[PDB]
């Protein structure tokens, strides 16, 4: 449920995310063919001021009966290549995100752990 | 073989439509090479199906990505090219292989609602002119032997090649330059006789072998008598008029780089006096007077040299066939 | 600097028997990357620093998180 | 099949430039088997996925699903899962900024 | 097995190490003074001279080689 405006507190090892700023980092559009962003799409994100497409990976709003969910929302960075920019995500993620049909591998091996 | 007319396409721009960010890709230019005999040693000279088109831009909209590039587009030949524009005259004036010409248009954007401007893609009229099949004409006689002339004359054996045209390919033949290299010459379509020995394997073949910018005039240089024709057409007779018949087709294409092939060499030896014949017959105006200072019958006096072919003797013949390849590929 | 400099070259011997116990990936490979991993960190390492890169090397001879193929 | 095996024979037919290879244990359930490819370009890297991908279709698995060619957009960055393993195909040099195999090495050991 | 093939053999392999620069090839061929050689490059020499004439030496025995000669006379009294 990333919709318009939402901060995400992204976990990944990029500088740009570990970079403190005047604010946090929060979206500004996201790749859904409805306005509502559930986990699994291309969303903006404002790293240092600087426009940048990431996957939003794990939420807090209830998805799904039998799946997890955090209590926030975290999301990986990805490059205009498309490729994960930053090196690794320290909290673990859940193991139905690749299930979605598209860019998952890139990110399904570079985490810490899996949720 | 003909002259060949295309139009080239470079790259596109991109498109949006985002609040953040703006416009794709932008313009190619365009490209001409001229390679080698190995380029026509893939069949890409019977291409023709309405010239070619290069890649466009992109426009990204998640989030608010900008686009991609362009794309440049590059106009190969088989052997050699000669680049001309819409201009009426040539840029680049080469045929060698490894010449390249540009021709540059691009700078793209998009519409309005973000960052500005109305387009599509760019192209450019080019014409390619091979300077004959290959890199000249031969036109021989009735006493003509050149495809065996440039068996005995070079090392390479000929292949088949093909050119950018609406009409058949004519057959080409190798011929060595003794320099770790090897120069390409062309002959009548089909089955080459030469075309003053009445044959060009078709009228329309004929023409364009006429057509040819480049003519090299085959003839015995060997006696009449001893000529390898029954009936020969006379060494002094014949070659007086095949080279009476191309000055007279243009003056300037006889004061251009046009040469006389010497031919029927495989018979006269070192001492024939095979190569001091075309000397007498490339130094002079083409008729017994060797020079004339005013009154001249011909268009110019002092014309250009002859081209040797089934080589003999160690007089610098090869060296001279050399340089007759290297005038014909100059254009 | 590390836990023992034994022990390090215990650690070499062990992880040499096994790229030489390799099957299907590039055992010499293994052992270049094994060696950039001694030599580019046993250099000028500090005390508490080596005793984690020998817990470390502990594990993968251990080889828990993962077995190489 | 298209087992481990054949999947080093499918890399030395290939002639890959670099290849390491791990038995995945059932500790993660994510793979059976993590592979890492470094090639010569990506043009070569890209050639020796598409062969890999059609060897693996056309030799057996109708029942199992299909894998796409991921990171066909990104120029060094790629990989493909497989039934069981996935596969990895990146630069040496990407594969040493990634420092993947001792990342999917290292479970906790990393930063 | 002859006492010199094994003399050989560890000449070879000394010889075909790349990181080593054959200058003072001889039986007293120190690692970190002879050729200046560390505890990982001498763990590397144990081991390129254990992979074409060893395979059973022990890690004890080879921490304190030090010298061609020395290892020389290990394998001769290994065989
Ligand atoms: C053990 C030793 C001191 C011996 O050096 P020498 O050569 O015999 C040398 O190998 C060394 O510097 N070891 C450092 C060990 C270490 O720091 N390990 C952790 C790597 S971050």
């Amino acid at each position: 449920a990333i919709q318009k405006m939402t901060r995400v507190r992204v976990v990944d090892n990029s500088a740009l995310g570990n970079s403190p700023y005047h604010r946090a980092p929060r979206c500004i559009h996201v790749y859904k063919k409805n306005g509502v962003g559930k986990v699994g799409d291309q969303i903006l994100l404002a790293i240092k001021g600087q426009k940048k497409k990431a996957l939003i990976v794990g939420h807090c709003m209830p998805g799904p009966r039998m799946t997890p969910r955090f209590d926030s929302n975290n999301v990986v960075l990805i490059e205009d290549n498309g490729n994960p920019v930053g090196t690794r995500i320290k909290t673990p993620i859940p193991t139905s995100l690749r299930k979605r049909e598209g860019e998952y591998s890139k990110v399904l091996a570079i985490a810490q752990n899996f949720v | 073989i003909d002259k060949l007319r295309l139009f080239t396409r470079g790259g596109s721009g991109g498109m949006g439509y985002p609040r953040l960010g703006g416009e794709g890709g932008k313009g190619g230019d365009v490209w001409v090479v001229a390679q080698n005999r190995m380029t026509l040693k893939q069949l890409k000279d019977r291409y023709p199906r309405k010239r070619f088109v290069a890649g466009v831009g992109a426009n990204s909209k998640i989030s608010a990505l900008k686009g991609s590039k362009g794309k440049d587009c590059e106009i190969p030949v088989p052997v050699g090219i000669s680049v001309t524009d819409e201009n009426g005259k040539i840029i680049g004036e080469l045929n060698k292989e490894n010449d390249r010409i540009l021709v540059a248009q691009g700078g793209l954007g998009g519409k309005l609602l973000t960052n500005f401007l109305p387009l599509k893609g760019q192209k450019r009229i080019i014409h390619l002119d091979l300077k004959l099949i290959a890199d000249v004409g031969l036109v021989g006689f009735p006493n003509a032997g050149k495809s065996s002339l440039l068996s005995c004359v070079s090392h390479a054996k000929p292949a088949i090649a093909d050119y950018a045209f609406t009409t058949l390919k004519p057959e080409l033949g190798k011929i060595m330059y003794s320099d770790f290299k090897q120069i390409s010459v062309a002959d009548l379509p089909g089955l080459i006789e030469g075309a003053h020995m009445n044959k060009g394997m078709g009228h329309k073949f004929l023409k364009h072998i006429e057509r040819t910018r480049q003519l090299l005039f085959v003839v015995d240089i060997s006696g009449f008598q001893l000529s390898s024709h029954t009936q020969y057409r006379t060494a002094f007779e014949t070659i007086i008029l095949l080279t009476k018949e191309l000055e007279l087709y243009k003056e300037e294409l006889q004061t251009k780089p046009a040469l006389l092939a010497v031919n029927k060499m495989d018979l006269p030896d070192a001492q024939d006096k095979f190569h001091e014949l075309m000397s007498q017959l490339q130094n002079p105006k083409d008729f017994l007077h060797l020079f004339e200072k005013n009154m001249i019958p011909e268009r110019t006096v002092e014309f250009q040299h002859i081209i040797p072919i089934s080589a003999v003797t160690g007089e610098g013949i090869e060296e001279l066939k050399n340089c007759i390849r290297k005038s014909l590929d100059e254009q | 600097a590390p836990w023992s400099r034994e022990a390090v070259l215990s650690l070499y011997r062990a992880l040499l028997r096994q790229g030489r116990q390799l099957r299907y990936t590039d055992r010499d490979f293994y052992f270049a990357s094994i060696r950039r991993e001694f030599r580019k960190n046993q250099k000028l390492e500090d005390a508490e620093a080596r005793e984690r890169q020998l817990e470390k090397g502990l594990v993968f001879l251990n080889g828990k998180l993962g077995r190489i193929i | 099949k298209f087992d481990i095996d054949m999947m080093v024979s499918l890399l030395r037919q290939e002639n890959a430039r670099d290849i390491c290879v791990i038995q995945v244990p059932p500790e993660m359930r994510y793979t059976d088997y993590f592979v890492i490819v470094s090639g010569t370009s990506t043009r070569h890297l890209h050639a020796m996925a598409f062969y890999v991908v059609k060897m693996y279709k056309h030799l057996k698995c109708k029942r199992d699903p299909h894998v796409k060619i991921e990171g066909k957009d990104t120029d060094d960055w790629l990989c493909v899962d497989f039934g069981s393993m996935v596969i990895h195909l990146m630069l040496p040099e990407t594969r040493e900024i990634y420092e993947l195999e001792k990342l999917w090495t290292l479970r906790s050991y990393d930063d | 097995l002859t006492l010199e093939g094994i003399q050989d053999r560890v000449l070879y392999v000394l010889k075909l190490y790349d990181k080593i620069d054959p200058e003072k090839l001889s039986v007293n061929s120190h690692f970190m003074k002879d050729l200046g050689l560390d505890s990982l490059d001498q763990v590397e020499i144990i081991m390129a001279m254990e992979d074409e004439f060893g395979f059973e030496i022990p890690d004890i025995d080879a921490e304190k080689l030090m010298c061609p000669q020395e290892i020389v006379d290990y394998i001769a009294d290994k065989k």
